[PDB]
């Protein structure tokens, strides 16, 4: 595997530092590494493809080495080189893709393809070099059984979930109390509604709570917390819990009272914030708990008083809400986020080549399904597959 | 030639070399060389087969030879140009000095 | 300080470029640098920790050099090396953390910890090397007193502020005129409302204005400006300015008329945009001024006419708004943004080790409080502390 | 054009790897590249600006190379270097900006400015390197 | 010099310095042993040119 990596940084730092003109002594250390490769390869035969709509192209090796003196590089030197690179590029592409589709229940963390299995061989190890690409960096640290870690802007930790829970309801759905929410990606919006505006509630206050359990722990999270859930601030006609009818939601928004956000880890409160809106830090957590209340306004101008009668019909529905967004965080497990193209690369290669659904990943590499049942096997396969996508993107975008 | 020359003074295969009896050390060396100049010599030398094909002045099969060679000569000019860039490292000094 | 930096890039470019296989020649230049270190260190003695819940740890040095002999690298070579690296890693971590907690008013710029103070010593300067890490890059340029600069995605320049200003009000709060807004992070949403729909206003137009003063100048800002403030487009029951009662806001939205955004610098208009929605560039500014109007529709279909009577009660409240988001920008001062983990790293280390509140930073490194009173001392300490966090993240995430 | 690129990575990898205290050998491969430049430059003169409010400043080269005597970096070494870098920085800035304003319908994919058109010249190609950006 | 004068009475001889032609022998002694005084000589001499 690590082998693979090199192959690229070799080519990149190659197709990059080898241009008409440059001074040799800038590539001396490089040139070498290169040749070393050609050698180890020559005399070997490979085969990629064979699955779904993936072509089966065959490869052989017989080059040599660059090495003739020259203070500076002459155009001619390049072209005779570029010609050799292009065969390796078109190669690796086919190598990546071939190992980027196969999945294995058992060792979904080990090499699969006939192409790569052959690389992990010892006789090829003589090619490793410069592992600084964030992903491989973490691939190693893990293989040695140590503490990994990645970086994500707007991580994708919440499987899509959009629903409600009626804590008080009746057939007519004319005096409901409960919560409705949308958990998706790195964001949570939740609203608590009480059609009665806590008219008969103790202390004229209705308590609400929303708990979200992450499938993986997030550390170092920078989070935006704002009052109100705009998504649930407008009139809606919603299906009843049993799907038999539809109810009407006509919200009027009040400020959430006694807001308390807790970021817990294994049941323990790691961070807690009381009514603090804006930017907050949650340093290590696997669960978020948002508690907030609707407090009936003790003093009301006529216009307000008119919205909240002592008796039904309740036509304006008191609603309080919160919005929480994880801007950035670190996770020990790979995840999709709003900036990295890994998930999209893997999903795209599989779609383009009509790769059949396998035993590990959900159909279409569906993110929600994947993160909902993020088993160890799916994670090991995802990491292998994400690391390969990152190796590929160093050369082919 | 191949061993006590080119390969090492040129820095390439410092693995000096090893032939059997079929394809020739002068030729195969090609596939594995990166200095065009050097590289043309190879194919031309390995392919210059005394064009065993002639029927002149009425039945005189006299295995002939390249206009090229003839007096296009360049072959020579190219044999030289390729030589003109074989001047470099690997072993003791009194070596390159003397050789080049 | 710069010293510190090296220590890492040394290890990274180490735990990265040193592996079972590769040629010596690719690290020759590196190996050296490394050894050079060991030497300078050996003999010296250190001490980290001692504050709050942070453990106290002592470290000594007495290590062998590196075989500058071999051609290639054999597995055995690595393991005997990795064993030495791991002591430095576990070291630096403790070094960073120890200096990532102490603050200081007088000289909040220079080193604090017994650990680092000793490093700035001259005898260690024999270790600096490869300062391409964006942060250190700017740390230097600032010492030489020159033009710095960082890059940010959705920067965090606006302290959280959510409020309103009633320009016309009365006890019943049945005919108000004013603005309400939310400034937070990189976003501003502001709405202007006029319960009377400019019925008695000159030219049937009510003017609105929202001014936001940045605590630091932003240059090169890419900004999204859109009409409407969704956050203030729904029914609300709000507390009165004096907190004695609650008023009702029942908005109906109209397009903002004569929109003009000005990005000013020291009172001067640097950029001005008239009714231009979408992506706009503000190249250098310390203030944003949004001016917009509500113009009573001169022609109204019956349904519209019905919302805006000539006399009270005014039941549908005409509202116009704007939304402005700073996607990216450059600032000469460090700031929190939506991608970098610096603030979160510093805040997290302090929280984990129960570090007591100090004399410089607000409790909990609260961002809003920090940016609201972003004094020179807080900025110098923040930069020192952010630069250390970035040095640490090269090895420990 | 590619030329241009180098000029920078040269300076960056320079204003970065060249500091009070690093062992010479960590820049041996670098130092070289650098000098190589100075040479190719010195002698030729340039014109930047000459449009809108953009100032027309004239740049000239006739500098001396960089001494490679040193085992680490003595402070003095740096300062005598930084002084030379700063002239190139303030230069490139003016070079970039000058070619960052001109547009052309026909061939608006090539160099426009008198400054850059001169760089695409062959006698300069000798600089290009580390194209990883 | 390297093998009979500096290593051999500077408790630095353990290997007695093995060299087998081409590359540069002063040079390599530079990046090997530590000592400043000794160390400046090396760079100044080695990279000294016209
Ligand atoms: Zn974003």
């Amino acid at each position: 595997m690590d082998v693979l990596y090199s192959l690229s940084k070799t080519l990149k730092d190659a197709r990059d530092k080898i241009v008409e003109g440059t001074l040799y002594s800038n590539v001396s250390d490089l040139i070498q590494q290169f040749n070393q490769m050609i050698i180890t390869m020559n005399g070997n035969e490979f085969q990629t493809g064979g699955i779904g709509n993936l072509p089966i192209r065959n490869w052989n090796f017989d080059f040599g080495l660059l090495g003739t003196t020259l203070l500076n590089l002459d155009a001619n030197y390049v072209e005779t080189a570029r010609n050799t690179i292009d065969y390796f590029v078109d190669f690796v592409d086919n190598v990546c893709m071939d190992e980027m589709v196969r999945e294995s229940q058992r060792n979904g963390i080990a090499p699969q393809s006939d192409s790569l299995r052959k690389l992990s061989g010892i006789k090829f190890k003589r090619i490793n070099f410069d592992n600084s690409s964030e992903y491989i960096e973490n691939w190693n640290l893990q293989n040695r059984r140590q503490r990994t870690g990645f970086t994500f802007h707007k991580p994708n930790i919440f499987p899509y979930s959009a629903s409600f829970t009626l804590n008080r309801s009746q057939p007519a759905h004319d005096n409901l109390m409960g919560t409705m929410w949308l958990n998706a990606g790195s964001e949570i919006q939740v609203a608590g509604f009480d059609y009665s505006c806590a008219i008969n509630a103790p202390a004229n206050i209705q308590q609400f709570e929303h708990i979200v359990q992450l499938r993986r722990v997030l550390t170092t999270a920078t989070i935006t917390l704002l009052p109100d859930a705009e998504r649930f601030s407008f009139p809606r006609v919603i299906n009843s819990a049993d799907g038999a009818t539809t109810w009407y939601f006509n919200p009027v928004i009040l400020r959430p009272n006694n807001v308390e956000v807790e970021f817990l880890l294994n049941g323990q409160i790691i961070n807690t914030y009381q009514a603090r809106f804006g930017t907050i830090i949650a340093r290590n957590f696997d669960t978020i708990r948002l508690s907030f209340q609707l407090m009936r306004p003790p003093n009301m101008t006529p216009a307000v008083a008119a919205l909240f009668p002592n008796a039904q019909p309740f036509e304006h529905h008191a609603t309080v809400g919160l919005t929480l967004r994880i801007e950035s965080a670190v996770c020990e497990s790979v995840l999709a986020d709003a900036s990295k193209t890994m998930l999209a690369n893997v999903t795209s290669v599989r779609q383009e080549y009509a790769i059949p659904v396998g035993p590990v990943f959900p159909p279409g590499m569906n993110w929600t399904d994947l993160i909902t049942n993020y088993s160890p096997s799916r994670e090991d396969n995802l990491q292998r597959v994400f690391t390969v996508a990152s190796i590929r993107s160093m050369l082919v975008k | 030639i191949i061993n006590t020359i080119i390969y090492p003074a040129f820095g390439m295969q410092r693995m000096h070399y090893r032939n059997g009896d079929p394809q020739t050390p002068f030729q195969i060396a090609e596939q594995q060389i990166q200095n065009f100049q050097v590289a043309n010599w190879l194919h031309f030398v390995n392919n210059n087969q005394f064009r065993q094909v002639v029927i002149d002045g009425v039945l005189n099969q006299v295995l002939n030879d390249n206009i090229r060679n003839g007096h296009v000569v360049n072959q020579l000019m190219e044999a030289l140009m390729q030589l003109s860039r074989q001047q470099f490292p690997t072993m003791p000094v009194d070596y390159k000095r003397s050789i080049q």
